[PDB]
RNA sequence: UUGUUGAUUUUGUGGGUGGUGGUGCAU
């Protein structure tokens, strides 16, 4: 089971029980008010602010949160569910998420044992 | 209890609902949602006395400003309860046009709505004419074809009462690309009624109402369901079909291509 | 009755009066509460109270989610039996046929008639082509049989429904591929008759179809046909005349 | 329509440091992450609807 | 897109619908 792999279930679990801030709005506001479990950030993000002002926030003294690293933001849009599901059944119209913040896991899943452990 | 002086300019906000027909809501009044204890700011504005016109505006303030948690809240305890008791005690048992117009708005969160109105009026015993009244706003208004579907299966799964058969009914009718899993659902509903063992669903007297809904589910589904799902249904018809919208329904499910 | 009618209309006066001043009173009572917001605001947010999902909620979730994940059934109507199609066929038949015999009798669609018009006339990926060259261009390397196939794909990759404008692009490529159509006839084709055959027709029916939806696009690309091969007769006579003029008069009489 | 709007509400300094441009709503419905629009004479926010001074 | 909000809407092309419609009739 690759990172990628056990983020894709997590990401699935933390929609189905609403636990997931999407967008770079969604996912400050998660942040600021300590709410944030787990930042999924996109490495291909155009302006090099969204990249530090989100890292800022997840490294704050107070409230550290962990910090995973994207390559495309397509992908982690389609994490989030933005994407819809064709006839075929492979993702269309898909909407890229710059940022996606974790607020409930829902469900404890050994992948979720395998991000935190990586993480400690 | 709300402070003294909070109390008195409230009250004086429930007077002005009362016979408040046009213009300008009170400041106060438009800040409850703001409010944590709203609940209880709105307690003492008396909703039960709120004019239809504050009724309507009222669901216009708070779907829009309250959280879709809190929002259920203000959906079953004021606007349903408005709903049935308008209802109740109208000479001809119809819903004033303001009160409609809020069921509208309340739409507009579907899953507020879907849970403050839809579900705990069919499981407390809603009546036919509450069924027609609540299916008609439901006809009229788009919903999403994502909370229609969940909410289509939720009314399938629930025991079987005309006034529930109404609301799958009105879905059907709407004519969403509903789920294969609630095409399932939507078999699985009608499978449960034919003679096998089997529960008494088998043998229940079925109004027109429930076969009007199997007319229409043959009518738009019959391309999205398998060869042995078709048969399945076909064999119901034989067994429960009614006299006249049996055939039909015999004629819409043979046309019909497996997926 | 006129005392009735007085006292009625006295009686709605006086209703109507005191449904203003209640309206006024109103009004009065709503400016005084807003002048006291402030303070009522004040006390009630200092006496703001400090800071489990139910199992019918918590399957709709799951639910919505999964419905999300699923793939969706496209809709269908109800059939028309065989007896409803042939009496709707028919319905439509009869229509059309009595709208072609009164336009054959004078009437015209702006329903005016002859006479109307006869005062004052005595006394005085794949790309669209807007233009017939870049049509050519497009289907400059594709052999004589396949312009058909790329004149469908065309059409296909700009439908109305794919994005906006497209009625356009379409509607100018009706002319566009009229204008092909007779192009084609003015070549040389003795070597290949069946397969200019093959394309020629089958060009006109895809015109055929362009020109239900894009009628007036093409009609106005055909009026300029007449005027440019008036205009190229009145300088060269017989020789501004050709096949593809030929082919052009008698595809009128098909759309 | 504003873009990135949310970029402009808090700063970054070159050590990762983050800093809020703008005060937050202090009803407590509204809570933390609410950000109250600055206007040349007051402070309002956007879910409240509530009016503050900007020198308060 | 809402009134701050988060995909509930907006846009273009197609497109089914008379329906909180009445009135009588047959337990």
């Amino acid at each position: 089971v690759t990172i990628e792999d056990a983020l894709k279930v997590v990401l699935r679990t933390a929609l189905v029980h609403d636990g997931l801030a999407r967008g770079l709005r969604e996912s400050t506001k998660a942040l600021t008010r300590g709410e944030a479990l787990l930042v999924v950030l996109v490495s291909s993000v155009t302006e090099a602010n969204i990249i530090k002002l989100v890292e800022g926030l997840a490294n704050d003294p107070e409230n550290k949160v962990p910090l995973i690293k994207v390559a495309d933001a397509k992908q982690l849009g389609e994490w989030a569910g933005l994407g819809k599901i064709d006839r075929e059944g492979n993702a269309r119209k898909v909407v890229g998420a710059s940022v996606v913040v974790v607020k409930n896991w829902g469900a404890e899943t050994d992948e979720l044992s395998m991000i935190m452990e990586h993480f400690s | 209890a709300l402070p003294e002086k909070v109390i008195k300019a409230y009250t004086t906000v429930g007077s002005i609902l009362k016979t408040w027909t046009h213009g300008k809501l009170p400041k106060l009044f438009k800040v409850i949602p703001s409010l944590r204890n709203w609940q209880d700011v709105i307690y003492v504005t008396n909703p039960e006395e709120w004019s239809p016109h504050v009724v309507y505006e009222a669901t216009k303030l708070f779907v829009s400003n309250l959280t879709a948690k809190e929002s259920q809240k203000f959906i079953n305890l004021i606007l349903l309860e408005r709903f049935r008791d308008n209802i109740e005690t109208s000479e001809d048992h119809s819903l004033n046009y303001h009160i409609y117009r809020a069921v509208k708005k309340s739409l507009y969160k579907p899953s507020a709505f879907f849970k403050g109105f839809l579900f705990p009026l069919v499981e407390t015993g809603c009546n036919v004419r509450e069924a027609t009244i609540a299916g008609s706003v439901l006809a009229k208004v788009s919903v999403p074809a994502l909370h229609s579907s969940a909410a289509l299966s939720y009314l399938l799964r629930l025991p079987f009462s005309p006034p529930t058969t109404v609301f799958i009914k009105i879905l059907l009718d709407k004519k969403y690309a509903l789920p294969y899993q609630t095409v399932d659902d939507c078999v699985y509903y009608f499978m449960r009624f034919r003679i096998l063992s089997n529960g008494e669903d088998a043998t229940r007297v079925l109004p027109v109402i429930w076969h009007k809904a199997f007319l229409t589910f043959a009518q738009r589904y019959k391309n999205d369901i398998t060869q042995d799902q078709r048969d399945f249904l076909l064999e119901t018809v034989r067994q429960r079909g009614h006299k006249d919208i049996g055939p039909e329904i015999r004629r819409e499910l043979l046309a019909g291509a497996s997926r | 009755k006129a005392e009735v009618m007085k006292e009625v209309i006295a009686k709605s006066k006086f209703y109507k009066q005191e449904r203003q001043k209640a309206q006024g009173i109103m009004e009065d009572q709503i400016d005084n509460l807003d002048d006291n917001f402030e303070d009522v605001m004040s006390e009630l947010m200092m006496t703001q109270p400090k800071k489990p999902k139910t199992d019918l909620d918590k399957e709709y979730d799951i639910k919505v989610k999964e419905l999300q994940l699923d793939k969706r059934a496209a809709p269908s109507d109800r059939t028309k039996t065989e007896e409803e199609k042939n009496a709707e066929a028919e319905e439509k038949k009869r229509e059309l046929e009595q709208q072609r015999l009164d336009r054959m009798n004078g009437m015209i669609e702006l329903e005016r008639g002859v006479e109307d018009l006869d005062d004052g006339f005595w006394e005085n990926s794949i790309s669209c082509p807007r233009t017939h060259d870049a049509l050519l261009d497009q289907v400059k390397k594709l052999d004589l049989d396949d312009h058909p196939k790329i004149v469908k794909n065309i059409i296909k990759a700009y439908q109305p429904k794919l994005a906006e404008g497209n009625k356009e692009k379409l509607g100018k490529f009706t002319a566009v591929l009229l204008r092909h159509i007779i192009f084609l006839s003015n070549q040389n084709y003795l070597k290949n008759v069946q397969s200019f055959k093959r394309t020629q027709n089958a060009l006109i029916s895809i015109l055929k179809s362009l020109s239900e939806k894009y009628n007036r696009e093409l009609s106005e690309e055909c009026r300029d046909y007449i005027n440019e091969m008036q205009a190229r007769y009145k300088k060269n006579h017989f020789d501004a005349l050709s096949n593809g003029d030929l082919v052009f008069f008698s595809i009128i009489g098909i759309l | 329509k504003v873009k990135l709007a949310v970029l402009s509400y808090y700063k970054v300094d070159a050590e990762g440091k983050v800093t809020k441009l703008r005060r937050e709503c202090s009803n407590p419905t509204c809570g933390a992450g609410v950000f109250l629009a600055n206007h040349k004479d007051r402070l309002y926010c956007g879910k409240c609807h509530s009016v503050y001074k900007v020198n308060a």
